């Protein structure tokens, strides 16, 4: 995992994954207020899909890359960038006891004043090798803050 | 964990 911190620092960290997109969270840290939050996602796919089918709200097939700068998501069909996340706004990430593929980050909001959940599926990965390079984009964050 | 940089 040594050239996952490497890879951090020169933003070629990347992990096929899909987006299950975002839910308002009560708190900045919390295991349990990640797997809470993809517990939510993934029954909203459920809700919706009984009315709309294999369309809404599905998960969208992208690419998320972890710097020492952001996090980005990349859409894999138009190439977009779906979400550029500031590193400095992070307040947790995690994996989930439950869902073994999931992981998932809590971010502040700042113009709606709230706390937000943004969780994943990894596609090739466990959610815990994401967690991992994700805690060293953190890293290399705190590093580089000067006094 | 982890826990992020946010202040």
């Amino acid at each position: 995992w040594q050239t996952d911190e490497e890879g951090v620092r020169t933003g070629k960290c990347s992990f096929p994954v899909k987006y299950l997109g975002h839910v308002e969270v009560d708190e900045s840290r919390g295991m349990h207020i990640c797997e809470d939050a993809v517990k939510r996602l993934k029954a909203e796919r459920k809700f919706f899909k009984g009315f709309f089918g294999k369309t809404g709200k599905k998960a969208v097939k992208a690419v998320l890359w972890v710097s020492a700068d952001g996090l980005r998501v990349v859409d894999e069909k138009t190439k977009d960038l779906i979400v550029d996340q500031t590193i400095e706004k992070v307040s947790f990430c995690a994996p989930d006891r439950n869902f073994d593929r999931a992981f998932s980050y809590i971010c502040r909001d700042g113009t709606t004043r709230r706390w937000i959940c943004h969780c994943f599926m990894a596609v090739k990965d466990t959610g815990e090798r994401l967690s991992h390079a994700v805690g060293c984009a953190f890293a290399a964050c705190l590093e580089r803050k000067q006094k | 964990a982890y826990i992020g940089p946010y202040l």
